[PDB]
């Protein structure tokens, strides 16, 4: 199945700077 | 550093990228240049290579997007979210998207495309966020300064835990965040700000609140983008809410995050001679209105209340403050005690009895 594929999409990471 | 759960990493050293579309904020060549430079930060310290494709599907697909831009992780307009990236993997994995609602530059203004990209690509290669504030992979952006970019030690250690070293690091000495518990630690400058201690070391300062034992670590640029990374000396004017900061022959007056009108000034305006190249340390006393300015083995006393240097300076540190050696790295005072930092030691000095009363390690100011 595709438990293994979604794995990258959880760990999506953002980079932030406050307003 | 931190890596991704299950330690996601690429199984191949030869990686391809493609710039799918471009920001209008910069020219194609300038953008190609930033990304190339961003991949080199990582390739310089690893066995990895990066090849740019002009069509088709690459491992790292790069795109600029605004708000909802395809994946269901929309951007947020100006500031805030700058970009995002997926860990190693097929399809989305290794991909990076940049918020075009930011003004992307190759300068200090807007948001620096290379700087964000290097960070993003760290994710694309398997680094998670770092807790080290001096680390490229720190979750919060800071423009690092105008000098050439060196990848910090933490990120190098991180990336190399996945892929090993390269053959030739062009810049083998990588900047390490200072360790407050190292007994050899020596300090650049010390002051108070709103009750709390400010301890400067290289391009960092710790802020330490007296109700706390653990100091918060900041990049100096995160407070004051227009100030130097490293600084010589610092003092305060408690009432007035003012911090003064020295570096070479320039000084700033600071009210929180704001540089007062007419700074930086030249330290000559303070009445120092021309052969003074830097103020090594400085401290102000609220009750008398007088500041002490140290340089080499001498002291000046400036009268802040009448804006002139007191008579009979410079004097010798050896003569007015016997027993603390020949220089003063940093200096602050409280409750009638002056704390003189000289390499890895600090001398607690009693204004009251005019003598040293306690000797303790420098890093002891950080509850170490
Ligand atoms: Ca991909
Ligand atoms: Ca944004
Ligand atoms: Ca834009
Ligand atoms: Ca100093
Ligand atoms: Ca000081
Ligand atoms: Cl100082
Ligand atoms: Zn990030
Ligand atoms: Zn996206």
């Amino acid at each position: 199945s595709e438990e293994d594929l979604q794995f990258a999409e959880r760990y999506l990471r953002s980079y932030y700077h406050p307003t | 550093y931190n890596v991704f759960p299950r330690t996601l990493k690429w199984s191949k050293m030869n990686l391809t990228y493609r710039i799918v579309n471009y920001t209008p904020d910069m020219t194609h060549s300038e953008v190609e240049k930033a990304f190339k430079k961003a991949f080199k930060v990582w390739s310089d310290v690893t066995p990895l290579n990066f090849t740019r494709l002009h069509d088709g599907i690459a491992d790292i697909m790069i795109s600029f997007g605004i708000k909802e831009h395809g994946d269901f992780y929309p951007f947020d307009g100006p500031s805030g979210l700058l970009a995002h990236a997926f860990p190693p993997g097929p399809n989305y994995g290794g991909d990076a998207h940049f918020d075009d609602d930011e003004t992307w530059t190759s300068s200090s203004k807007g948001y620096n495309l290379f700087l964000v990209a290097a960070h993003a690509f760290g994710h694309s290669l398997g680094l998670d966020h770092s807790k080290d504030p001096g680390a490229l992979m720190f979750p919060i952006y800071t423009y690092t300064g105008k000098s050439h970019f060196m990848l910090p030690d933490d990120d190098v250690q991180g990336i190399q835990s996945l892929y090993g070293p390269g053959d030739e690091d062009p810049n083998p000495k990588h900047p390490k965040t200072p360790d407050k518990c190292d007994p050899s630690l020596s300090l650049d400058a010390i002051t108070s700000l709103r009750g709390e201690t400010m301890i400067f070391k290289d391009r960092f300062f710790w802020r330490l609140h007296p109700q706390q034992v653990d100091a918060e670590l900041f990049l100096t640029k995160s407070f004051w983008p227009e100030l130097p990374n490293r600084i010589d000396a610092a003092y305060e004017h408690p009432s007035h809410d003012l911090i003064f900061i020295f570096r070479g022959r320039k000084f700033w007056a600071l009210n929180g995050y704001d540089i007062l009108e007419g700074y930086p000034k030249k330290i000559s305006e303070l009445g120092l001679p021309k052969e003074v190249k830097k103020i090594s340390a400085a401290v102000h006393f609220e009750d008398t209105g007088k500041t002490l300015l140290f340089s080499g083995n001498q002291v000046w006393r400036y009268d802040d209340t009448n804006h002139i240097m007191d008579k009979d300076y410079p004097r010798l540190i050896e003569e007015d403050f016997p027993g603390i050696g020949d220089k003063v790295d940093a200096v602050y005072e409280k409750n009638g005690y002056i704390y003189f930092f000289n390499g890895p030691i600090q001398f607690e000095y009693s204004i009251w009895s005019n003598r040293i009363v306690r000797v303790m390690p420098a890093n002891s100011i950080l509850w170490c």
